[PDB]
DNA sequence: CCCTGTCTGGCGTCCTCTCACCCCATG
DNA sequence: CATGGGTGCGCCAGACAGGG
């Protein structure tokens, strides 16, 4: 009923606390639609590294940010303060569309 | 002429009072004495005369006329008859809850668990009658649907 | 507090209490869509009396 | 009740020091009105005197 | 106004020990 | 399930009429 979406930087972390995010849930609330994945943005900034000439010397970057979805099933008041107050992880957004 | 008259009855039991008043006047035949009866108050179209008091006393589940005083009670002193219609009407048709929270206008929680909180509304959505308020949860503005009446205007 | 059974054995001073702010709502009540003078003589009468 | 005879926030919580529910449940923030539901957080015997 | 009759209120011992039973009713 | 509305006590005493 309530779509999670929640976005971070490193996929070991935003998977880790998606564990925690429907185990704060299924202890209360006990139905959760599961997790989903989502496709990640790659945004890419190829740039120059000499501070003159020898424009051919170039270092690739990428910074990789992930989403995931949950989108708990039981909008009981119970489970919702147990998401939208109980927000854990630093360095991991988390949004919320009911 | 036939005037309007205020009846009390145990509230509760005033549809079958209006029926039983409907009844006793087929009984005892003053068919020319009571035009209707309106729906604890039963309101009822009638004239005074002493015989119809005590048939109106007579029907059951029936307190008394409600007047100035018993001897001659008293017609219809209407002070807000017609507003109880027209506002009952007018809130039955719909309410008045004021988009309180308008996008890009703070707002006030005061339901839900996100009661006694404030926040702002990116979003807003009169068609769906919902405002798109995020409200700071351990820091972290929680965005979540309030409605007007839900939360208040800041 | 209840009984054995558990039937909650209520106070007299929560009736008297429950009475005056059942009145008290029917009388607001009776002060926005509100009703003629016979009636809010009545009905404030009987808050006088709760 | 939410509002009633029994209130929550014009008096006190039922339970000693515990809001009302999910919100303090230690001894640490004496005070705040549990997000969940207007309480006060106070002891047993503060209903008493209110 | 000065006495006379009426009308309502206020009150009547202290400790204990069991028992029984606490709002229908219903569209 | 919500809510909604008897007729065996007797004295004292002072306030309220009621004559007087």
């Amino acid at each position: 009923r309530i779509r999670i979406r929640l976005k971070a930087f490193d996929h070991r972390l935003i998977d880790q606390a998606t564990a925690e995010i429907v185990e704060t849930a299924k202890r209360t609330g006990a139905q959760v639609r599961g997790p989903i994945p989502l496709p990640t943005r790659k945004e890419r900034f190829t740039v120059l590294i000499s501070p003159h000439v020898n424009k051919d010397a170039r270092d690739q970057y990428e910074i990789r940010t992930h989403l995931r979805l949950v989108d708990i099933v039981e909008p009981t008041e119970k489970t919702v303060d147990a998401l939208m107050r109980l927000d854990l992880a630093a360095g991991v957004d988390v949004q919320i569309s009911l | 002429k036939k005037r309007w008259y205020v009846v009390q009855a145990f509230s509760g039991f005033e549809g079958r009072v209006a029926t039983s008043l409907r009844e006793h006047i087929k009984l005892h035949n003053m068919e020319d004495l009571f035009g209707e009866v309106m729906v604890g108050y039963v309101l009822v179209q009638m004239v005074m005369n002493d015989a119809s008091w005590h048939l109106v006393r007579s029907v059951p589940r029936v307190m008394g006329f409600i007047g100035g005083t018993s001897d001659r009670p008293a017609p219809i002193s209407d002070k807000e008859v017609d507003a109880i219609m027209n506002r009952l009407q007018q809130v039955g048709d719909k309410p008045r809850p004021k988009t309180l929270f308008e996008p890009g206008e703070m707002v006030r929680v005061n339901d839900g668990p996100f009661a006694d909180f404030n926040g702002v509304v990116e979003e807003v959505d009169y068609e769906k009658s919902r405002l798109k308020v995020s409200v700071s949860i351990f820091g972290r503005a929680t965005p979540v649907e309030l409605d007007f009446s839900q939360v208040e205007k800041a | 507090v209840p009984l054995d059974g558990g039937r909650f054995a209520t106070s007299d001073l929560n009736d008297l209490y429950r009475r005056v702010i059942n009145r008290n709502n029917r009388l607001k009540r009776l002060l926005d869509l509100a009703a003629p003078d016979i009636i809010v003589r009545n009905e404030k009468r009987m808050l006088q009396e709760a | 009740e939410r509002d009633g005879l029994f209130c929550a926030r014009i008096f006190g919580p039922v339970k000693d020091y515990e809001c009302l529910c999910g919100k303090y449940k230690r001894l640490k923030h004496r005070g705040v009105i549990c997000e969940k539901c207007g309480v006060e957080v106070t002891q047993t015997k503060v209903r008493r005197e209110r």
